[PDB]
Protein backbone atom coordinates (compact mmCIF):
# COMPACT_ATOMS: atom_id res chain seq x y z
CA UNK A 1 0.00 0.00 0.00
CA UNK A 2 2.15 2.96 -1.36
CA UNK A 3 -0.17 5.58 -0.93
CA UNK A 4 -2.86 7.73 -3.31
CA UNK A 5 -2.58 11.32 -1.80
CA UNK A 6 -0.44 11.93 -5.22
CA UNK A 7 -3.12 10.54 -7.66
CA UNK A 8 -4.21 12.96 -10.05
CA UNK A 9 -7.64 12.73 -11.59
CA UNK A 10 -8.51 15.29 -13.77
CA UNK A 11 -8.27 14.30 -17.00
CA UNK A 12 -9.67 14.31 -20.31
CA UNK A 13 -12.37 11.74 -19.30
CA UNK A 14 -13.73 14.01 -16.53
CA UNK A 15 -13.74 17.21 -18.58
CA UNK A 16 -16.38 15.25 -21.03
CA UNK A 17 -18.05 14.52 -18.03
CA UNK A 18 -18.25 18.36 -16.71
CA UNK A 19 -19.10 19.04 -20.66
CA UNK A 20 -22.39 17.06 -19.85
CA UNK A 21 -23.36 18.98 -16.50
CA UNK A 22 -23.52 21.95 -18.19
CA UNK A 23 -24.96 20.82 -21.42
CA UNK A 24 -28.61 21.76 -19.97
CA UNK A 25 -28.53 25.14 -19.40
CA UNK A 26 -26.90 25.06 -22.87
CA UNK A 27 -31.06 25.11 -23.77
CA UNK A 28 -31.73 28.57 -25.08
CA UNK A 29 -28.45 27.90 -27.33
CA UNK B 1 -9.24 13.73 14.54
CA UNK B 2 -10.48 13.92 11.04
CA UNK B 3 -12.88 16.33 11.38
CA UNK B 4 -9.98 18.89 12.49
CA UNK B 5 -9.19 18.65 8.59
CA UNK B 6 -12.12 17.94 6.28
CA UNK B 7 -15.65 17.68 6.55
CA UNK B 8 -17.43 14.75 5.45
CA UNK B 9 -17.94 14.49 1.90
CA UNK B 10 -21.79 14.73 0.77
CA UNK B 11 -22.40 13.60 -3.16
CA UNK B 12 -25.97 14.44 -3.15
CA UNK B 13 -27.44 15.69 -6.71
CA UNK B 14 -23.87 14.52 -8.17
CA UNK B 15 -24.05 12.77 -11.59
CA UNK B 16 -22.46 9.12 -11.72
CA UNK B 17 -18.74 8.87 -12.55
CA UNK B 18 -16.46 6.68 -12.33
CA UNK B 19 -13.19 8.05 -12.91
CA UNK B 20 -9.54 5.98 -12.96
CA UNK B 21 -6.32 6.77 -11.81
CA UNK B 22 -3.12 4.78 -11.67
CA UNK B 23 -3.27 3.78 -8.53
CA UNK B 24 -7.11 3.53 -7.76
CA UNK B 25 -10.48 4.67 -9.03
CA UNK B 26 -12.73 6.66 -7.45
CA UNK B 27 -16.46 6.37 -8.18
CA UNK B 28 -19.89 8.62 -7.65
CA UNK B 29 -22.65 5.54 -7.61
CA UNK B 30 -26.24 5.74 -8.88
CA UNK B 31 -27.03 5.49 -5.19
CA UNK B 32 -24.68 8.42 -4.84
CA UNK B 33 -22.50 6.58 -2.43
CA UNK B 34 -18.69 7.30 -3.05
CA UNK B 35 -16.57 4.67 -3.37
CA UNK B 36 -12.78 4.36 -4.04
CA UNK B 37 -11.35 1.52 -5.32
CA UNK B 38 -7.43 0.58 -4.38
CA UNK B 39 -5.72 -0.92 -7.50
CA UNK B 40 -2.29 -2.64 -7.81
CA UNK B 41 -0.71 -4.21 -10.95
CA UNK B 42 0.36 -7.99 -10.89
CA UNK B 43 1.28 -9.62 -13.67
CA UNK B 44 0.61 -7.70 -15.98
CA UNK B 45 -2.81 -7.35 -14.93
CA UNK B 46 -4.77 -4.99 -12.76
CA UNK B 47 -6.73 -5.91 -9.39
CA UNK B 48 -8.51 -4.23 -6.44
CA UNK B 49 -6.96 -4.36 -3.00
CA UNK B 50 -9.26 -2.92 -0.70
CA UNK B 51 -13.06 -0.50 -1.24
CA UNK B 52 -13.73 2.27 0.34
CA UNK B 53 -17.58 2.91 -0.08
CA UNK B 54 -18.94 6.13 1.92
CA UNK B 55 -22.87 7.03 1.61
CA UNK B 56 -23.75 10.29 0.52
CA UNK B 57 -23.54 12.35 3.91
CA UNK B 58 -19.42 10.95 4.33
CA UNK B 59 -20.62 9.87 7.67
CA UNK B 60 -20.60 5.87 7.31
CA UNK B 61 -17.40 4.44 5.55
CA UNK B 62 -17.68 0.81 4.74
CA UNK B 63 -14.39 -0.71 4.01
CA UNK B 64 -13.48 -4.77 2.56
CA UNK B 65 -10.62 -6.33 1.07
CA UNK B 66 -11.33 -8.93 -1.85
CA UNK B 67 -9.32 -11.92 -2.09
CA UNK B 68 -8.13 -14.02 -4.77
CA UNK B 69 -6.13 -14.06 -2.61
CA UNK B 70 -4.82 -11.69 -3.06
CA UNK B 71 -7.55 -9.41 -4.47
CA UNK B 72 -10.10 -8.98 -7.67
CA UNK B 73 -10.12 -7.97 -11.03
CA UNK B 74 -10.46 -4.65 -12.02
CA UNK B 75 -13.87 -3.83 -13.59
CA UNK B 76 -16.25 -1.71 -15.07
CA UNK B 77 -17.91 -1.29 -11.27
CA UNK B 78 -16.97 -2.10 -8.13
CA UNK B 79 -16.48 -5.15 -6.53
CA UNK B 80 -19.37 -6.93 -4.35
CA UNK B 81 -18.76 -7.15 -0.15
CA UNK B 82 -17.94 -9.79 1.51
CA UNK B 83 -16.21 -6.39 6.28
CA UNK B 84 -16.05 -3.24 8.39
CA UNK B 85 -18.55 -0.07 9.11
CA UNK B 86 -16.96 3.14 10.50
CA UNK B 87 -18.57 6.15 11.28
CA UNK B 88 -16.84 9.74 9.89
CA UNK B 89 -15.36 10.78 13.86
CA UNK B 90 -14.21 7.10 14.90
CA UNK B 91 -12.50 6.52 11.62
CA UNK B 92 -8.78 5.54 12.27
CA UNK B 93 -5.74 7.34 11.10
CA UNK B 94 -5.20 4.92 8.68
CA UNK B 95 -7.57 5.36 6.43
CA UNK B 96 -8.32 9.42 6.75
CA UNK B 97 -5.97 10.21 3.50
CA UNK B 98 -8.07 8.15 1.43
CA UNK B 99 -11.38 9.59 2.63
CA UNK B 100 -9.70 12.96 1.78
CA UNK B 101 -9.10 11.75 -1.77
CA UNK B 102 -13.11 10.23 -1.89
CA UNK B 103 -13.66 14.01 -0.45
CA UNK B 104 -11.33 15.88 -2.81
CA UNK B 105 -12.85 14.23 -5.40
CA UNK B 106 -16.30 15.14 -4.55
CA UNK B 107 -15.14 18.77 -3.75
CA UNK B 108 -13.66 19.19 -7.03
CA UNK B 109 -16.94 17.77 -9.42
CA UNK B 110 -19.68 19.81 -7.14
CA UNK B 111 -17.56 22.77 -8.27
CA UNK B 112 -18.75 22.16 -11.66
CA UNK B 113 -22.54 20.49 -10.90
CA UNK B 114 -24.77 23.50 -11.78
CA UNK B 115 -26.95 23.75 -9.24
CA UNK B 116 -28.85 26.82 -10.33
CA UNK B 117 -29.15 28.46 -13.74
CA UNK B 118 -30.77 31.72 -13.95
CA UNK B 119 -31.24 33.83 -17.32
CA UNK B 120 -31.60 37.36 -16.62
CA UNK B 121 -31.94 40.16 -19.32
CA UNK B 122 -28.02 40.49 -19.43
CA UNK B 123 -26.57 36.79 -19.01
CA UNK B 124 -27.06 33.12 -17.50
CA UNK B 125 -25.85 32.93 -13.88
CA UNK B 126 -24.77 29.38 -12.68
CA UNK B 127 -24.91 28.77 -8.88
CA UNK B 128 -22.62 26.08 -8.65
CA UNK B 129 -22.98 22.66 -5.79
CA UNK B 130 -19.50 23.67 -3.99
CA UNK B 131 -21.49 24.96 -0.77
CA UNK B 132 -20.91 26.76 0.92
CA UNK B 133 -19.30 30.11 -1.00
CA UNK B 134 -20.38 27.67 -4.14
CA UNK B 135 -18.99 28.91 -7.25
CA UNK B 136 -20.44 31.48 -9.15
CA UNK B 137 -20.23 31.48 -13.29
CA UNK B 138 -22.04 34.55 -15.15
CA UNK B 139 -22.01 33.86 -19.20
CA UNK B 140 -22.97 37.71 -20.12
CA UNK B 141 -24.60 37.53 -23.46
CA UNK B 142 -22.16 39.85 -25.13
CA UNK B 143 -19.52 37.45 -24.57
CA UNK B 144 -18.39 38.58 -21.04
CA UNK B 145 -17.32 35.87 -18.73
CA UNK B 146 -17.16 36.25 -14.68
CA UNK B 147 -16.24 33.10 -11.80
CA UNK B 148 -16.83 33.83 -8.27
CA UNK B 149 -14.78 31.17 -5.95
CA UNK B 150 -14.78 31.59 -2.50
CA UNK B 151 -11.54 33.54 -2.38
CA UNK B 152 -10.29 35.03 -6.33
CA UNK B 153 -12.45 36.32 -8.61
CA UNK B 154 -11.73 35.92 -12.43
CA UNK B 155 -13.03 38.12 -15.32
CA UNK B 156 -12.65 37.54 -19.07
CA UNK B 157 -13.44 40.11 -21.69
CA UNK B 158 -14.88 40.40 -24.80
CA UNK B 159 -11.52 40.99 -25.96
CA UNK B 160 -10.28 37.50 -24.36
CA UNK B 161 -8.09 39.35 -21.55
CA UNK B 162 -7.95 37.37 -19.19
CA UNK B 163 -7.63 38.05 -15.43
CA UNK B 164 -8.45 37.50 -11.68
CA UNK B 165 -8.91 39.66 -8.41
CA UNK B 166 -8.46 39.07 -4.76
CA UNK B 167 -11.11 39.32 -2.35
CA UNK B 168 -12.38 42.30 -3.59
CA UNK B 169 -9.33 44.07 -2.74
CA UNK B 170 -9.47 45.52 -5.27
CA UNK B 171 -12.85 45.38 -6.46
CA UNK B 172 -13.54 49.41 -6.42
CA UNK B 173 -10.44 50.17 -8.85
CA UNK B 174 -11.91 49.39 -12.45
CA UNK B 175 -13.27 49.97 -15.87
CA UNK B 176 -16.59 51.69 -14.73
CA UNK B 177 -17.67 49.60 -17.81
CA UNK B 178 -16.68 46.63 -15.56
CA UNK B 179 -18.65 48.48 -12.53
CA UNK B 180 -21.38 47.41 -14.78
CA UNK B 181 -20.74 43.76 -15.26
CA UNK B 182 -19.86 43.29 -11.89
CA UNK B 183 -23.00 44.67 -10.03
CA UNK B 184 -24.87 42.83 -12.19
CA UNK B 185 -23.34 39.53 -11.27
CA UNK B 186 -23.81 40.20 -7.81
CA UNK B 187 -27.62 41.40 -8.56
CA UNK B 188 -27.80 37.51 -9.41
CA UNK B 189 -26.04 36.08 -7.19
CA UNK B 190 -28.42 37.33 -4.17
CA UNK B 191 -31.18 36.30 -6.22
CA UNK B 192 -29.54 32.32 -6.79
CA UNK B 193 -28.95 31.98 -2.99
CA UNK B 194 -32.36 33.50 -2.12
CA UNK B 195 -33.92 30.61 -4.09
CA UNK B 196 -31.69 28.42 -3.45
CA UNK B 197 -32.82 28.78 0.78
CA UNK B 198 -36.56 28.60 -0.20
CA UNK B 199 -36.27 25.77 -2.40
CA UNK B 200 -33.92 23.84 -0.33
CA UNK B 201 -36.27 24.61 2.64
CA UNK B 202 -39.22 23.58 0.58
CA UNK B 203 -37.05 20.17 -0.36
CA UNK B 204 -36.27 19.57 3.54
CA UNK B 205 -40.54 19.39 4.39
CA UNK B 206 -41.29 17.37 1.07
CA UNK B 207 -38.89 14.55 1.05
CA UNK B 208 -39.40 13.57 -2.73
CA UNK B 209 -37.21 13.61 -6.02
CA UNK B 210 -34.80 16.52 -5.74
CA UNK B 211 -35.47 20.83 -6.47
CA UNK B 212 -31.47 20.49 -8.09
CA UNK B 213 -30.60 20.67 -11.03
CA UNK B 214 -32.93 23.74 -11.93
CA UNK B 215 -33.10 25.73 -14.91
CA UNK B 216 -35.04 29.08 -14.33
CA UNK B 217 -36.32 31.68 -16.87
CA UNK B 218 -35.07 31.91 -20.27
CA UNK B 219 -33.71 34.15 -22.64
CA UNK C 1 -70.06 43.88 -18.14
CA UNK C 2 -67.22 42.60 -19.50
CA UNK C 3 -65.83 41.45 -16.72
CA UNK C 4 -68.90 39.40 -16.23
CA UNK C 5 -68.29 37.09 -19.80
CA UNK C 6 -64.28 36.93 -19.20
CA UNK C 7 -60.83 37.95 -16.93
CA UNK C 8 -58.37 40.21 -18.23
CA UNK C 9 -55.90 38.22 -20.36
CA UNK C 10 -52.07 37.66 -18.82
CA UNK C 11 -49.52 37.70 -21.63
CA UNK C 12 -46.65 37.54 -18.61
CA UNK C 13 -43.54 35.14 -19.51
CA UNK C 14 -45.59 33.99 -23.02
CA UNK C 15 -43.09 33.73 -26.15
CA UNK C 16 -43.37 36.21 -28.66
CA UNK C 17 -46.00 34.74 -31.44
CA UNK C 18 -47.21 36.31 -34.98
CA UNK C 19 -50.24 34.35 -35.85
CA UNK C 20 -51.82 35.17 -38.96
CA UNK C 21 -55.91 34.15 -39.54
CA UNK C 22 -58.04 34.99 -42.46
CA UNK C 23 -59.36 38.09 -41.26
CA UNK C 24 -57.60 39.03 -38.68
CA UNK C 25 -53.31 39.10 -36.74
CA UNK C 26 -53.47 38.48 -33.28
CA UNK C 27 -49.90 38.51 -31.70
CA UNK C 28 -48.14 38.51 -28.59
CA UNK C 29 -45.21 41.01 -28.79
CA UNK C 30 -41.80 40.85 -27.43
CA UNK C 31 -43.31 43.65 -24.71
CA UNK C 32 -45.46 41.02 -23.66
CA UNK C 33 -48.84 43.24 -25.14
CA UNK C 34 -50.94 41.46 -26.84
CA UNK C 35 -51.70 42.64 -30.20
CA UNK C 36 -54.76 41.95 -32.79
CA UNK C 37 -55.01 43.55 -35.92
CA UNK C 38 -57.90 43.74 -38.22
CA UNK C 39 -57.24 42.50 -41.37
CA UNK C 40 -58.97 43.61 -44.46
CA UNK C 41 -58.23 42.33 -48.91
CA UNK C 42 -58.84 45.26 -51.61
CA UNK C 43 -57.41 45.00 -54.64
CA UNK C 44 -55.78 41.59 -54.26
CA UNK C 45 -53.80 42.89 -51.34
CA UNK C 46 -54.00 42.61 -47.82
CA UNK C 47 -54.46 46.17 -45.38
CA UNK C 48 -55.02 46.79 -41.81
CA UNK C 49 -58.06 48.93 -40.37
CA UNK C 50 -57.76 48.60 -36.97
CA UNK C 51 -55.30 47.57 -33.81
CA UNK C 52 -56.22 46.70 -30.67
CA UNK C 53 -53.15 46.51 -28.26
CA UNK C 54 -53.38 45.25 -25.00
CA UNK C 55 -51.30 45.45 -21.98
CA UNK C 56 -49.47 42.76 -20.63
CA UNK C 57 -52.16 42.48 -17.74
CA UNK C 58 -55.09 42.53 -19.71
CA UNK C 59 -56.34 45.85 -18.03
CA UNK C 60 -55.43 48.59 -20.43
CA UNK C 61 -56.43 48.86 -24.39
CA UNK C 62 -55.18 51.36 -26.78
CA UNK C 63 -57.35 51.50 -30.22
CA UNK C 64 -56.03 52.50 -33.27
CA UNK C 65 -56.91 52.84 -37.17
CA UNK C 66 -54.20 53.34 -39.47
CA UNK C 67 -54.93 55.63 -42.64
CA UNK C 68 -54.39 54.98 -46.04
CA UNK C 69 -56.75 56.32 -46.60
CA UNK C 70 -58.22 53.62 -46.50
CA UNK C 71 -55.71 51.53 -43.94
CA UNK C 72 -52.45 50.20 -43.51
CA UNK C 73 -50.62 47.69 -45.54
CA UNK C 74 -49.89 44.15 -43.82
CA UNK C 75 -46.20 42.87 -42.49
CA UNK C 76 -44.35 41.41 -40.41
CA UNK C 77 -45.09 43.06 -37.22
CA UNK C 78 -48.06 45.72 -36.68
CA UNK C 79 -48.40 49.27 -37.26
CA UNK C 80 -47.03 52.31 -35.58
CA UNK C 81 -49.86 54.10 -33.57
CA UNK C 82 -50.75 58.01 -34.75
CA UNK C 83 -55.50 57.10 -30.73
CA UNK C 84 -57.59 55.81 -28.01
CA UNK C 85 -56.68 54.25 -24.67
CA UNK C 86 -59.37 52.31 -22.15
CA UNK C 87 -59.06 50.13 -19.26
CA UNK C 88 -60.81 47.08 -19.16
CA UNK C 89 -63.81 47.95 -17.57
CA UNK C 90 -64.60 50.84 -19.43
CA UNK C 91 -64.12 48.86 -22.64
CA UNK C 92 -67.59 49.60 -24.90
CA UNK C 93 -69.39 46.62 -25.97
CA UNK C 94 -68.49 46.93 -29.62
CA UNK C 95 -64.81 46.37 -28.59
CA UNK C 96 -65.09 43.38 -26.21
CA UNK C 97 -65.97 40.82 -29.02
CA UNK C 98 -62.51 41.41 -30.19
CA UNK C 99 -60.76 41.33 -26.76
CA UNK C 100 -62.22 38.17 -26.58
CA UNK C 101 -60.49 37.04 -29.77
CA UNK C 102 -57.07 37.70 -27.93
CA UNK C 103 -58.28 36.51 -24.99
CA UNK C 104 -59.09 33.41 -25.92
CA UNK C 105 -55.67 33.44 -27.69
CA UNK C 106 -53.78 34.13 -24.73
CA UNK C 107 -55.82 31.48 -22.79
CA UNK C 108 -54.89 28.57 -25.01
CA UNK C 109 -51.12 29.89 -25.96
CA UNK C 110 -50.88 29.73 -21.89
CA UNK C 111 -52.24 26.30 -21.77
CA UNK C 112 -49.42 25.28 -23.78
CA UNK C 113 -46.66 27.13 -22.39
CA UNK C 114 -44.72 24.79 -19.87
CA UNK C 115 -44.50 26.49 -16.19
CA UNK C 116 -42.94 24.39 -14.05
CA UNK C 117 -41.16 21.13 -15.50
CA UNK C 118 -40.11 18.54 -12.77
CA UNK C 119 -38.26 15.31 -13.38
CA UNK C 120 -39.23 12.03 -10.73
CA UNK C 121 -38.52 8.50 -10.63
CA UNK C 122 -41.06 7.48 -12.93
CA UNK C 123 -42.24 10.78 -14.71
CA UNK C 124 -41.11 14.38 -16.27
CA UNK C 125 -44.39 16.49 -15.30
CA UNK C 126 -45.29 19.74 -16.83
CA UNK C 127 -47.66 22.43 -14.66
CA UNK C 128 -48.55 24.39 -17.48
CA UNK C 129 -49.46 28.19 -17.39
CA UNK C 130 -53.28 28.67 -17.55
CA UNK C 131 -53.82 29.55 -13.92
CA UNK C 132 -56.01 28.59 -11.93
CA UNK C 133 -56.80 25.08 -12.73
CA UNK C 134 -53.66 25.05 -15.08
CA UNK C 135 -53.04 22.43 -17.12
CA UNK C 136 -50.52 19.46 -16.00
CA UNK C 137 -49.18 16.22 -17.80
CA UNK C 138 -47.24 13.65 -16.50
CA UNK C 139 -45.26 11.70 -19.04
CA UNK C 140 -43.98 8.46 -17.36
CA UNK C 141 -40.71 7.37 -18.67
CA UNK C 142 -42.70 3.77 -19.10
CA UNK C 143 -44.33 5.49 -22.17
CA UNK C 144 -47.22 6.17 -20.12
CA UNK C 145 -49.19 9.47 -20.64
CA UNK C 146 -51.55 11.70 -18.19
CA UNK C 147 -53.40 15.03 -18.59
CA UNK C 148 -55.48 16.76 -16.33
CA UNK C 149 -57.29 19.76 -17.23
CA UNK C 150 -60.16 21.36 -14.75
CA UNK C 151 -63.26 19.35 -16.18
CA UNK C 152 -61.81 16.09 -17.38
CA UNK C 153 -58.73 14.16 -17.23
CA UNK C 154 -57.13 11.86 -20.18
CA UNK C 155 -54.85 8.76 -19.88
CA UNK C 156 -53.32 6.71 -22.77
CA UNK C 157 -51.67 4.01 -22.00
CA UNK C 158 -48.38 2.03 -22.99
CA UNK C 159 -50.56 0.62 -26.13
CA UNK C 160 -51.41 3.73 -26.89
CA UNK C 161 -55.39 2.81 -25.61
CA UNK C 162 -56.67 6.83 -25.36
CA UNK C 163 -59.26 7.67 -23.36
CA UNK C 164 -60.83 10.31 -20.74
CA UNK C 165 -62.87 10.57 -17.76
CA UNK C 166 -64.71 13.41 -15.99
CA UNK C 167 -64.19 14.73 -12.63
CA UNK C 168 -62.61 12.08 -11.04
CA UNK C 169 -66.04 10.96 -11.11
CA UNK C 170 -65.36 7.69 -12.52
CA UNK C 171 -61.79 7.88 -10.31
CA UNK C 172 -61.94 5.19 -8.15
CA UNK C 173 -62.87 2.70 -10.69
CA UNK C 174 -59.87 1.67 -12.72
CA UNK C 175 -57.13 -0.87 -13.04
CA UNK C 176 -55.34 -0.82 -10.10
CA UNK C 177 -51.72 -0.31 -12.12
CA UNK C 178 -54.00 2.66 -13.28
CA UNK C 179 -54.22 3.29 -9.69
CA UNK C 180 -50.50 3.28 -9.18
CA UNK C 181 -50.06 5.82 -12.02
CA UNK C 182 -52.14 8.94 -10.83
CA UNK C 183 -51.88 8.61 -7.29
CA UNK C 184 -47.92 9.23 -8.77
CA UNK C 185 -49.42 11.78 -10.93
CA UNK C 186 -51.10 13.92 -7.91
CA UNK C 187 -48.23 13.57 -6.11
CA UNK C 188 -46.88 15.37 -8.82
CA UNK C 189 -49.21 18.36 -8.84
CA UNK C 190 -48.72 18.91 -4.92
CA UNK C 191 -45.80 19.10 -5.15
CA UNK C 192 -45.59 21.70 -8.49
CA UNK C 193 -48.60 24.01 -6.89
CA UNK C 194 -46.36 24.40 -3.73
CA UNK C 195 -43.01 25.53 -5.70
CA UNK C 196 -45.65 27.72 -7.50
CA UNK C 197 -46.65 29.42 -4.56
CA UNK C 198 -43.16 29.89 -2.99
CA UNK C 199 -41.57 30.72 -6.10
CA UNK C 200 -44.08 33.13 -7.24
CA UNK C 201 -43.89 34.74 -4.12
CA UNK C 202 -39.87 35.25 -3.83
CA UNK C 203 -40.70 36.60 -7.24
CA UNK C 204 -43.37 39.02 -6.13
CA UNK C 205 -40.54 40.36 -3.69
CA UNK C 206 -37.77 40.45 -5.92
CA UNK C 207 -39.27 41.89 -9.32
CA UNK C 208 -36.42 41.88 -11.39
CA UNK C 209 -36.19 38.85 -14.25
CA UNK C 210 -38.91 35.94 -13.69
CA UNK C 211 -38.68 32.65 -12.41
CA UNK C 212 -40.72 31.40 -14.55
CA UNK C 213 -40.43 28.80 -16.82
CA UNK C 214 -38.53 26.25 -14.33
CA UNK C 215 -37.21 23.35 -15.16
CA UNK C 216 -36.65 21.36 -11.76
CA UNK C 217 -34.22 17.89 -11.05
CA UNK C 218 -32.93 15.40 -13.33
CA UNK C 219 -33.11 11.97 -14.47
CA UNK D 1 -66.10 44.93 -40.09
CA UNK D 2 -67.42 41.46 -40.26
CA UNK D 3 -66.84 40.00 -37.17
CA UNK D 4 -63.77 37.78 -36.08
CA UNK D 5 -64.99 36.10 -33.30
CA UNK D 6 -65.17 33.19 -36.18
CA UNK D 7 -61.58 32.99 -36.99
CA UNK D 8 -59.50 29.90 -36.18
CA UNK D 9 -55.98 29.98 -35.38
CA UNK D 10 -54.87 27.03 -34.37
CA UNK D 11 -52.81 25.84 -37.21
CA UNK D 12 -49.81 23.84 -37.98
CA UNK D 13 -47.70 27.35 -37.69
CA UNK D 14 -48.50 27.17 -33.98
CA UNK D 15 -48.25 23.64 -33.56
CA UNK D 16 -44.53 24.15 -34.31
CA UNK D 17 -44.74 27.24 -31.68
CA UNK D 18 -45.77 24.89 -28.94
CA UNK D 19 -43.51 22.45 -30.51
CA UNK D 20 -41.00 24.81 -29.27
CA UNK D 21 -41.82 25.40 -25.53
CA UNK D 22 -41.90 21.85 -24.96
CA UNK D 23 -38.10 21.46 -26.78
CA UNK D 24 -36.59 22.29 -23.47
CA UNK D 25 -37.16 20.05 -21.56
CA UNK D 26 -36.65 17.50 -24.16
CA UNK D 27 -32.96 17.69 -22.02
CA UNK D 28 -32.67 14.66 -20.54
CA UNK D 29 -33.94 12.99 -23.58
Amino acid sequence: DDDIDDEMFYDDHLEAYFEQLAIPGMIYE
Amino acid sequence: TLRSITSPLVAHRLKPIRQKTKKAVVSILDSEEVCVELVKEYASQEYVKEVLQISSDGNTITIYYPNGGRGFPLADRPPSPTISRYSFDNLPEKYWRKYQYASRFVQLVRSKSPKITYFTRYAKCILMENSPGADFEVWFYDGVKIHKTEDFIQVIEKTGKSYTLKSESEVNSLKEEIKMYMDHANEGHRICLALESIISEEERKTRSAPFFPIIIGRK
